[PDB]
């Protein structure tokens, strides 16, 4: 569920950066490593909007690392469970329906989707598709996805979407 | 008791693994059913029982080995039959293959005895409650009420449950305590046919709850109580130790690679063309690591390893990672960032770019201020050497071109 | 002293005796004898000058 | 350095950016001896440290 | 605690200076840049003491009062006494 | 390999195999000392 929030993070910088530019690599160093960061506490994070300010530079005894902490307005995306979002479908297969949302992929079982859904492995494109046809769900398609589950996979979280509820599907 | 595990304490038979089959204490004899320990090499040339007790001392034990009659008929042993079990050198054989002895009490040990998963193998209630997981009441007046595990004993668990909306805690039995969880929650599976996995659950059946594997896309149905909860990530540790995360292994000799996954059974080795291929435990052998080695690159200067390094070109783009063993013409990068090959990935060096015989002879000084004078050499350098003195009871620094070793 | 174990590169661990650290002298005698138990049993003096 | 633990004025061990520790008594390769600003040196005590 | 009263010494006590100009001296030794002309000079510890005379390390003191607030003295706010 | 040693009490040489238990041929005397290495010895007479 993309968000914008207000974090703090520390960031040791090396005494040779100690220039004219200091809060320029200050910053620039906090973009890239904060940048990307998946946590299970924040989920993802997506961009980083502004730094809302630089904390005095504390000098580290016997290191001349000085930490700085930097507060800073930044993007994230974190899912919960049993929450429809938008998602795009990039693979079919008879095992299951993966779809993206953003950085998080989800994915849809043959328990999560309804009854009427069968799979056709004769079908080239693999799809998901009813007696009726009224729906047919292919690679790339927007689909309406109830989460369900999630994880944490190596600081970055995974999600286990689902569409049985009613008029979850294409539209 | 009848059908119980025990073992032996002395004999060529020690150390074995046996099941019970008739205990006699008048007679202080137990019988024990267990792998045969029979030579194929004694048989095919014919030496006798006491003649290789006799000479037992430097003789080694036969290993375990399921009974043959077809082997023995071939070796040219005579093999006996006597309804369901075979008489073979005054022994009784079961068809299956299982060797069934008497022994003494006193010998065979009944105590501290228990058996491993893999001699249970070979020879083919219980409850799993812990301190933070959530069983519901599915029996008594309180009925569909999910509590906490606060406590957990033997037989009777006699758990402290809380309930919703229900700060007292409640007294229940094993029996009656059953595991259950809600939706869209991780779950871990102590015992079942994968064990030691992590998953989530789209449903909860009856008897057979369902979970998705993170290592891969396939159902998984386990039984609830078989099933967990628990929020720490899978740990996923080698039993045994045999290798190691990130440990280099010569899976064939022109292909070395680092093992990134580790499984209960199977091995996800990443070699140096960078994809992933399964192999077992066995299979894969342990490889040294090259703590000093040398490699090349575009820019033209010295590479070591653990150093930081960005992929400009190759596979990887924009990667950064750092060196964890190295090939002539390959190298493995490290991350923690990273999710795909747990954090481990190959590139080729070339596209990584930066971001003695002398010692123990006796020698004479034969120029400089020490001339005449003369020692042995401890520790000599390509161009000075270390000279302890016989005299001075003092190791001085002599350049070796004043030095010419005396020839006895 | 060199002395070796025979162990349960391969079948033996050195135990060998070395001289004290920092120190120096030249070796002024060696003695072999059999302890109480028939073990060797070896004694050498070392002489440095002070 | 190129001194090494012998010379008297000399060091005894280079510890890389990485932190590892390179022997300079054991003579290494001379491409083990390379130095860059990262590294440091274990110079011997000389005059005038305190 | 606002610095417009800063009611500690102005001046700076010997364990500022020792700290201080051994925290510059790591700092040049790890090649932060420098603050002063670095003429004829290579000692971290030298270069640090020449900065201190001049005035111009670049470091701020935050003396912590018993009562748990601090001041900050930019350390060329500070006398050199010794 | 021949390894001679001085007996204690007779003060005669004899050779001494490794393994072999300590003892005189001559004498049964159980004291013996290594003879003077070979090695050449020098001293600057300081
Ligand atoms: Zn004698």
């Amino acid at each position: 569920m993309f968000y914008h929030i207000s974090l703090e993070h520390e960031i040791l910088l090396h005494p040779r950066y100690f220039g004219p530019n200091l809060l320029n690599t200050v910053k620039q160093k906090l973009f890239t490593e904060v940048e990307g960061t998946c946590t299970g506490k924040y989920g993802f994070v997506i961009a980083v909007t502004t730094i809302d300010n630089i904390g005095a530079g504390v000098i580290q005894p016997g290191r001349g690392f000085v930490l700085y902490p930097v507060k800073y307005k930044a993007i994230v995306f974190r899912p919960f469970k049993g929450e429809v979002v938008d998602a795009v479908v990039t693979q079919v297969n008879k095992v299951g329906l993966f779809t993206e949302i953003g950085p998080m992929s989800c994915f849809i079982s043959r328990h999560s989707i309804p009854s009427e859904m069968e799979f056709d492995p004769n079908s080239n494109p693999p799809c998901y598709k009813t007696m009726d046809e009224d729906i047919v769900i292919q690679q790339d398609d927007e689909i309406r996805l109830k989460i369900v589950g999630t994880r944490v996979d190596k600081n970055d979280i995974f999600a286990i979407g689902s569409l049985m509820d009613d008029y979850l599907g294409l539209v | 008791k009848p059908k119980s595990w025990v073992r032996l304490k002395r004999g060529i038979y020690k150390d074995d693994i046996a099941q019970v089959d008739y205990v006699e204490p008048s007679q202080n004899t137990i019988s024990l059913k267990m792998i045969p320990r029979i030579d194929y090499d004694r048989i095919k040339a014919r030496m006798s029982l006491k003649d290789w007790f006799a000479k037992r001392k430097k003789f080694k034990r036969p290993p375990q080995r399921l009974f043959d009659a077809e082997k023995i008929r071939s070796l040219g042993g005579d093999v006996a039959s006597d309804g369901d079990f075979l008489i073979f050198e005054g022994n009784r054989y079961s068809r299956k293959g299982f060797l069934f002895k008497s022994f003494a009490m006193s010998a065979v040990i009944t105590e501290g005895v228990k058996p491993t998963l893999s001699e249970l193998e070979k020879f083919e209630r219980e409850h799993n409650f812990q301190p933070g997981d959530n069983v519901e009441v599915c029996e008594g007046e309180l009925i569909n009420l999910q509590g906490k595990i606060l406590s957990v004993d033997g037989n009777k668990i006699t758990i402290m449950p809380k309930h919703e909306d229900l700060k007292d805690m409640l007294e229940f039995p094993a029996q009656e305590l059953r595991k259950y969880f809600k939706m869209g929650d991780h779950v871990k599976v102590i015992a079942g046919r994968f064990e030691g996995d992590t998953g989530l659950i789209v449903r909860v059946e009856e008897n057979f709850v369902i979970l998705f594997s993170d290592l891969t896309m396939h159902e998984l149905k386990v039984l609830p109580r078989d099933l967990q909860l628990c929020s720490e990530t899978a740990s996923g540790v080698d039993v045994g130790g045999q290798h190691e995360w990130g440990e280099l292994v010569q899976l064939d000799p022109q292909t070395v690679g680092v093992i990134v996954r580790l499984e209960r059974e199977t091995f996800q080795v990443l070699n140096m063309y960078g994809k992933v291929v399964t192999v077992r435990h066995q299979a894969v052998t342990r490889k040294k690591d090259n703590r000093f080695a040398v490699a090349l690159d575009s820019e033209q200067n010295n590479i070591h390893v653990k150093d930081i390094v960005k992929v400009i070109d190759g596979p990887h783009s924009g990667r950064e990672g750092e060196i964890r063993h190295l090939f002539r013409s390959f190298a493995f990068l490290h991350c923690k960032k990273l999710v795909e090959n747990g954090g481990m990935f190959v590139c080729k060096t070339r596209h990584l770019v930066l971001a003695n015989e002398l010692i123990g002879q006796t020698v004479r000084i034969s120029q400089g201020p020490y001339k005449g004078y003369i020692g042995v050499v401890k520790d000599a350098t390509e161009s000075t050497a270390r000279v302890e003195l016989h005299s001075t009871c003092q190791t001085i620094s002599v350049d070796r071109q004043r030095l010419t070793t005396v020839g006895s | 002293i060199g002395k070796t174990v025979t162990l349960p590169r391969y079948t033996k661990r050195d135990c060998s005796t070395f001289l004290r650290t920092s120190e120096t002298g030249i070796v002024d005698q060696v003695m072999v004898t059999l302890n109480q138990e028939g073990y060797k049993f070896c004694k050498i003096r070392v002489r440095s000058v002070r | 350095v190129r001194r090494g633990n012998s010379q008297y004025p000399g060091a005894k061990y280079i510890i890389r950016d990485n932190g590892d520790r390179i022997d300079l008594r054991f003579h290494p390769k001379p491409s083990d001896l390379h130095l860059q600003t990262g590294y440091k040196v274990e110079r011997h005590m000389c005059d005038g440290d305190i | 605690q606002a610095n417009q009263k800063r009611i500690t010494t102005p001046y700076m006590t010997k364990y500022e200076r020792a700290r201080v100009l051994g925290t510059r001296a790591l700092q040049i030794a790890m090649c932060a840049p420098v603050m002063v002309e670095l003429e004829g000079e290579t000692d971290p510890l030298l270069i640090a003491m020449k900065e201190l005379k001049a005035r111009k390390i670049p470091i701020i003191i935050r003396r912590y009062l018993p009562d748990g607030s601090y001041e900050d003295w930019g350390v060329d706010e500070l006398i050199i006494s010794d | 390999q021949p390894m001679i040693y001085i007996c204690g009490e007779c003060h005669t040489e004899n050779e001494i195999k490794s393994r072999d238990p300590i003892r005189c041929r001559e004498c049964g005397y159980r004291i013996m000392y290594k003879k003077r290495t070979k090695r050449l010895v020098v001293f600057d007479a300081r």
